[PDB]
């Protein structure tokens, strides 16, 4: 997963 | 292999319907979930599939507007779902007043895009409570927050600023000047931007600078030709087969926009090799389910899904519309985002 | 207090200390959108989250409800926020707080809200001593973790604890000469301490990084540091530099090292160097290795560079 915020 | 279309369209309409409870911890960002799935489609040329009216109204119901007395000016934009209890009220009548609600500047920023996408005019968006609550963001070194309660400040979100200074056509969201500040002293010594002064280059804020440069148009302005090939250099080398996010770190899916995109804007994308790119895409192609994973075996989300996509337009995929690489929605939308502008100018 | 997954939990629904509370449910009107479903659990924490919030009640019992609404979703930026507001109002001993908040981080270790908060601790405190070692410490499970790297270079800048980084920037280059990110440390540390215009810093630099290439000749991240810490004063300024790095061509070469090579002859030719067309050439025939051989991914783009030289030098 990519977490951006 | 080939491009499973019709697969990613319906993942993005789940997408738009039902999560599982194991997303809850996207609860406060669903809007830039509601994002990946309504551009994904746009992208696909199927926003047929949905009822844009319902969805524009959702959104509207998440705008923060003023209070009567105008008093919560530094507050206004867009939540990021309705978390807070605050009753359905697509920006119909003015703000019921809330000790804690606020908006957050990629929920603004995700939100008018979706807007924009859906065909809506932003006639019901308060156009200057949103600049205020965005200039309320920004700090003495040019970088902003995403919430005037406070958060961290970085590259990300000088992005999302210029995104909304755009979309509103109106830069007197920022002060300009401070914010290329901010965007020069993050370039590293490997010449990447980072996502501030003194760290590590990353692709994902190498986009978010350069992009935001070329949304207030001033990269050339900004970089000089000596400073553009390097950030260039460091830019093409992302590329493995599919591209990583910083030196030495494994490839993935979204960097394929991320970085791909910055080497459009900086017109070189051309030059890199189209075939290892779109192999690696597709080998994270989910074909049960349909969207993309950062990796292959990996499972799919709403944000590779989406990048996945966008990454695909970037060569011309047969059947994908082509990405606007800075502004991140569809050509098309972004050419009606311009009819709009003229529009209003009158 | 009561854990969630207790067997002897009971929803806040049911407990007699918030009978005065009308829980707030969360409404996203006639068709939703990317509506998350909740269990009856989650729902019930957050319908009095919400409640106590919207009502601002700065009680102990609320301090206890953000504990189980973060449990649920620690990226609940406002659930922290409040947290934050309540530690203030009921004036809660923060050293206790530090111990929480690095639990939390140890089990969410590339959430945003997290990280925020053990720093705005850490400002009110003004206390950085377990900073450096919490770090290393979330370092070894993820040495390129992003927010480590970041809020290490916060403590150290904000409270100038310069003293032993080089040291430590040295032990993780020798666990992974090829972490970017030790790398991009180093150059942070030197930087903010004695600088580069010093030529015994320099040149302790420039030997270190040419014994890290020579030990893992494929490594970018040493490769850009080589030429970060040159490039502005002018690759082509050492002389010695270009026949030292000839000479590792034949067996340490890599398509770094010919970059470097190339971007050294640009630099010549961009300073009016004797023999201009000699070395044009001499640029222009890497450029076509790297295309053709060392660096093919990349052989649109090279060829480019190749063609960018001649039109820049004739
Ligand atoms: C909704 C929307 C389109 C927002 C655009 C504005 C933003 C938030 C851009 C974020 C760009 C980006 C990819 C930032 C990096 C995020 N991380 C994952 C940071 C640190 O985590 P790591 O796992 O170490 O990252 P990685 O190894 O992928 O470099
Ligand atoms: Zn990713």
């Amino acid at each position: 997963k990519c977490v951006i915020l | 292999l080939d491009f499973l279309r019709d697969r990613h369209v319906r993942f993005f309409q789940r997408c738009l319907q039902v999560l599982p409870e194991r997303y809850s911890s996207l609860e406060t960002s669903r809007l830039t979930i509601a994002f990946f799935a309504l551009s994904g489609l746009d992208m696909l040329d199927s926003l047929d599939v949905v009822n844009k009216d319902d969805i524009i109204e959702w959104i509207y119901s998440l705008q923060v507007l003023p209070t009567e007395d105008r008093s919560n000016l530094d507050r206004c934009g867009f939540r990021g779902s309705s978390y807070l209890g605050i009753p359905f009220n697509p920006s119909k009548n003015p703000g019921t007043a809330h000790p804690y609600d606020s908006g957050h500047i990629a929920m603004t920023y995700t939100g008018l895009s979706c807007l924009i996408i859906l065909g809506d005019d932003l006639s019901r968006v308060d156009k200057e409570a949103c600049l205020a609550g965005l200039r309320a963001l920004q700090l003495e070194d040019g970088s902003f927050c995403a919430v005037p309660e406070g958060s961290e400040n970085d590259m990300r979100f000088v992005y999302c600023a210029s995104c909304i200074c755009y979309m509103l056509n109106n830069w007197s969201g920022m002060d300009m000047k401070k914010a290329i500040s901010y965007i020069r002293r993050s370039m590293s010594y490997d010449n990447g931007l980072a996502q501030g002064a003194g760290l590590e280059s990353h692709g994902g804020s190498t986009f978010c600078g350069i992009a935001s440069l070329c949304l207030m148009g001033k990269l050339e302005e900004v970089f000089s030709e000596k400073e553009l090939n390097r950030i260039k250099r460091w830019c093409i080398m992302r590329q493995q087969n599919g591209y990583h996010g910083r030196p030495n770190k494994p490839v993935d899916t979204c960097y394929s926009f991320w970085v791909g995109a910055t080497l459009k804007l900086l017109k070189i994308f051309q030059y890199t090799n189209f075939e290892k790119n779109r192999n690696y895409i597709l080998s994270t192609q989910d074909r049960l389910v349909g969207g993309f994973a950062k990796w292959p075996d990996s499972h799919p989300d709403a944000l590779h899904a989406y990048f996945g996509i966008c990454g695909l337009s970037l060569m011309e995929e047969s059947g994908i519309c082509k990405v606007h690489p800075a502004l991140n929605v569809s050509t098309r939308t972004s050419e009606r985002l311009r009819d709009l502008h003229q529009s209003w100018k009158t | 207090f009561l854990s969630l997954d207790s067997p002897t939990y009971v929803l806040y629904r049911d407990r007699a200390e918030w009978a005065d509370i009308d829980p707030v449910p969360q409404n996203d009107g006639p068709s939703p959108v990317v509506q998350i479903i909740y269990s009856e659990k989650f729902r019930d924490v957050y319908d009095y989250f919400r409640a106590v919030l919207q009502r601002d009640e700065r009680s102990e019992r609320a301090f206890k409800l953000t504990r189980d609404a973060i449990e649920l979703n620690a990226a609940n930026y406002t659930v922290w926020h409040f947290r934050r507001v309540l530690l203030r109002s009921l004036q809660k001993d923060l050293q206790e707080e530090m111990n929480y908040i690095i639990a939390i981080i140890e089990e969410q270790p590339k959430n945003y809200q997290v990280w925020h908060h053990r720093r705005v601790l850490v400002e009110w405190l003004k206390d950085p001593s377990q900073e450096l070692e919490f770090i290393a410490d979330i370092l070894n499970q993820d040495a390129k973790n992003y927010h480590a790297w970041q809020h290490r270079q916060w403590v150290i800048q904000e409270f100038r604890l310069w003293d032993n980084e080089l040291q430590y920037v040295d032990q993780l280059l020798k666990e992974d000469v090829r972490n970017n990110s030790v790398w991009n440390q180093r150059h942070f540390v030197i930087s903010n301490t004695t600088g580069y215009s010093d030529r015994a810093v320099l040149e302790r630099e420039v030997q270190y990084t040419l014994e890290m290439i020579k030990l893992v000749p494929h490594n970018e991240s040493a490769w850009n540091y080589l030429k970060g810490i040159l490039q502005d004063r002018g690759l082509s300024r050492y002389p010695n530099l270009l026949n030292q790095l000839l000479d590792l061509q034949p067996s340490h070469s890599s398509p770094y090292l010919i970059a470097f090579l190339v971007d050294i002859y640009e630099d010549m030719l961009e300073n009016q160097c004797d023999n201009k067309e000699d070395i044009l050439n001499k640029a222009l025939e890497l450029c076509e290795i790297l295309a053709k051989e060392k660096d093919t991914i990349r052989k649109e783009y090279w060829r480019y560079i190749g063609r960018s030289l001649q039109s820049k030098h004739s």
